[PDB]
């Protein structure tokens, strides 16, 4: 637990996978969202996987 | 970002928002032209949602304040306060107007500054990259801030009519009559531009305020500048949502959509209970969350006027309970248990009321770190009885012929006079037919 | 070995290099007589390339300056840099002039002082290791720099044909009548020779000059002072690629030949970040790179006049985004990333575009080596519209009757207005075809 907890840091990884698909993070998958979801309420195609993979890059650098 | 620009507006309204600002520079323990401490990420999570974002490391508000007095904009050069803010991004230091005491001044003086008072809000908004909405913390109180606030809810509600539009009014004391004499005047007059060319709004009184201000604060005897203490609180904890990390309505849009169930019913009500300071010394006992929330479904912390035999031939439809800071979230739903068998919160007679519950985590400060914080959001079928004392002092006014022809010389030589009184009316009775 | 001759030619044309050699000396650190700055070594490893060859350490700019208005050369022989320039091998000191200001005065002097117009580009072509061009700075603003500068532009395109053409085609603000008046006619005969006897032409417009001296230097009321300083910047910042190596496209030829899609498209639009004292504000810490070629996906900087709203009609074909000094470069491979992502510069649909980024090293001096820049070459073929805005000059200026044998008395004595009107319509229909 002594490398487990310093020289790889495990456990701010199981928040982190948390942070991304268990919604526990903040408007990070909020604002994600709310562009394609602009983009459903007009039935246009939200996918479109080239933006959305830029669309989780701008995610990740909200909140900071 | 989910930046909303303040529209502070108002001589009263200026430094209620003033404070509001001042109180998150001290809680995210900054200096006002640096950013000295490691508080600011560690403590909150985003600090650039209702700020321009850091190019400086530095954190610069999204509010302006613009108000026909300069008196009260250079009173915060004479204070640490006018490097946090800029001298033509935020305000523009000496920009002059009426008397002013004349609502009629504030609204042709917004149809004359036309083309910077829509430059500034845009001066300052390079960085929305998605705009919230425009909040207008603009004030009744005085000619000055109800005038020029009055014209700015018709043109950001046809520009940007589903984005927020949200007055923070405080309507002067009612309790005076010779303080003040164009009262009834200046209410009615933005409440018709509340129900029509505007979605939601959070009102307030005055007069209701001051009871809470012996109660909970216990000063010597009411007088603004304790008044805007307990305002400018409010302020920063209803954007808890928005400022520190959250999901389920963590937008403000988010919060305040869901106690709107039909125009015209929308005001809210606001109540706020860590405001004594003899609750500190019964936190080493714990001060528990069941009992937290049946202190703000009790009507002790009404910031409205209202009867107490007005909460029994009418029911609460909506009431939003937010704690912040401690909460222990595993026994909020023990809290709501017990709340139904006393029933301290009504339910509306045709289907189930709403009970939202909320919380949040927040930046080290004093009621978020060793005491517990309830901020009420109520939405309750008795606001008509404002309307009722603000709509009677109207019809007297014009009985004692105050205001239908020394108001008829700045830009009103028509009959507006039924306008108001009719139109408020309208919501008197609509409420009452939606509500048995 | 890379050796320019700039041919500065009519009365704005002489005003817009007088501050080009002016900035040269400033931030290659250099004395007018010798070095006093190691910068100018290490920074600029090409130091010649405008500059006489040095055989005693000195420096000689290699211009000429003919003109027939003797004011505004005046001005530039009481400079401090006046001993910068030699009066021996670019001009008189007190130099004469035509009529002027006319475009048959220059044309016709242009051919009976036609030995020393081509023997003064050949006395600054000795020390020479093979001349890359020529390029005409010259003005479509009176008869002066169109008279002269359309007899250069044919005799340069035949006793010189390898060398490259480029031109600063700078506009006067076309809404004068009673100072200038000839101006579609002598714009015309020029503007002929720009597209059929030249490869390249650098457009600028004047009503966009004004667009930045307002907005970005600021004056309440305008002044041609602050013109000069937007033209003389963007000439030393286009050879960043030439004055300090590159690697590809290391030759000025090589930037135009990505630029140019034929002959019949080929007028550049320039545009130009730092010309605000608001961009060293972000490089005290670097503020991020992927912003710089987003202000440059749709402009709000341009020195051409067009609209925004002709950005959807039109398609940009080429379009180079040179970045400058200091920039953290690393994140810039994540700034084509979201370039697709926006589409506000539209691409071509018969066949695919082109995103080019630059990056240049400069000098240590402080504005090229800590402001962040972006420095745009567009071609966008939106440009149409300036040519059916001179046209619409020339057609209005015909039916009040003038210049139908008041230009006709001098060195026209023969139809060849008809023919400037068709050269005007195929060279229009050829930059729309190419995004059809």
């Amino acid at each position: 637990m002594y490398t487990l907890k310093k020289d790889y840091r495990l456990v701010e990884y199981l928040q982190a996978m948390r942070n991304f698909f268990l919604l526990e993070a903040g408007d990070t998958m909020y604002d994600f969202y709310t562009p394609i979801f602009d983009k459903i309420r007009e039935k246009e195609p939200w996918l479109n996987l080239s933006y959305l993979n830029v669309q989780i890059q701008e995610a990740v650098g909200q909140r900071y | 970002p989910r930046e909303i620009i303040t529209l502070q507006l108002g001589q009263c309204g200026n430094q209620i928002g003033f404070e509001f600002w001042k109180q998150l520079c001290a809680e995210h323990g900054i200096s006002p032209e640096g950013i000295v401490e490691e508080f600011a990420t560690e403590g909150t999570d985003r600090k650039d949602v209702f700020f321009y974002q850091a190019d400086d490391e530095h954190y610069i508000p999204r509010a302006v304040l613009l108000d026909l007095e300069p008196r009260v904009i250079h009173s915060i050069l004479n204070s640490p306060y006018a490097n946090l803010y800029n001298p033509e991004n935020i305000y523009l230091s000496e920009h002059g107007g009426g008397a002013g005491n004349n609502w009629a001044s504030g609204f042709s003086q917004g149809e004359k500054i036309h083309e910077d008072i829509f430059d500034i809000i845009d001066r300052e908004a390079d960085g929305s990259d998605s705009l919230e909405g425009f909040v207008l913390c603009h004030s009744i109180a005085g000619g000055t801030g109800s005038g020029l606030g009055s014209y700015l809810l018709e043109r950001l509600n046809d520009r940007y009519p589903k984005k927020l539009v949200q007055t923070y009014s405080v309507f002067p004391n009612q309790d005076e009559m010779s303080h003040v004499v164009v009262q009834p005047y200046n209410s009615l007059l933005t409440l018709k531009r509340l129900t029509q060319n505007a979605d939601c709004v959070v009102v307030l009184d005055n007069t209701a305020l001051n009871r809470i201000a012996t109660d909970r604060l216990h000063i010597q005897n009411p007088s603004f500048s304790q008044i805007n203490q307990l305002v400018s609180t409010i302020m920063s904890a209803s954007t808890t949502t928005l400022r520190y990390p959250g999901y389920m309505n963590n937008d403000l849009i988010g919060l305040i959509a869901s106690l709107i169930p039909t125009p015209r019913l929308h005001f809210l009500m606001t109540g706020y209970t860590p405001l004594t300071t003899d609750q500190s010394v019964a936190s080493v006992r714990k001060t528990t969350v069941l009992d937290v929330m049946r202190r703000l479904l009790q009507p002790k912390n009404v910031m409205v006027s209202t009867g107490r035999d007005r909460q029994t031939n009418h029911c609460y439809i909506a009431i939003l309970n937010i704690i912040q800071g401690e909460v222990d979230p595993t026994q909020v739903h023990k809290s709501l248990q017990r709340i139904r068998e006393r029933k301290l919160a009504n339910f509306i007679p045709w289907g189930p009321a709403s009970i939202q519950v909320a919380l949040s985590r927040k930046s080290p400060y004093l009621p978020s770190a060793h005491r517990v914080s309830g901020l009420m959001m109520a939405n309750h079928t008795n606001i008509s009885s404002l309307f009722e004392r603000t709509c009677r002092q109207y019809d007297k006014l014009r009985k004692r012929e105050a205001f239908l022809e020394q108001f008829r010389k700045e830009d009103i030589f028509k009959d507006n006079f039924d306008e108001l009184d009719n139109s408020r009316e309208i919501v008197q009775q609509l409420i009452d037919e939606y509500h048995a």
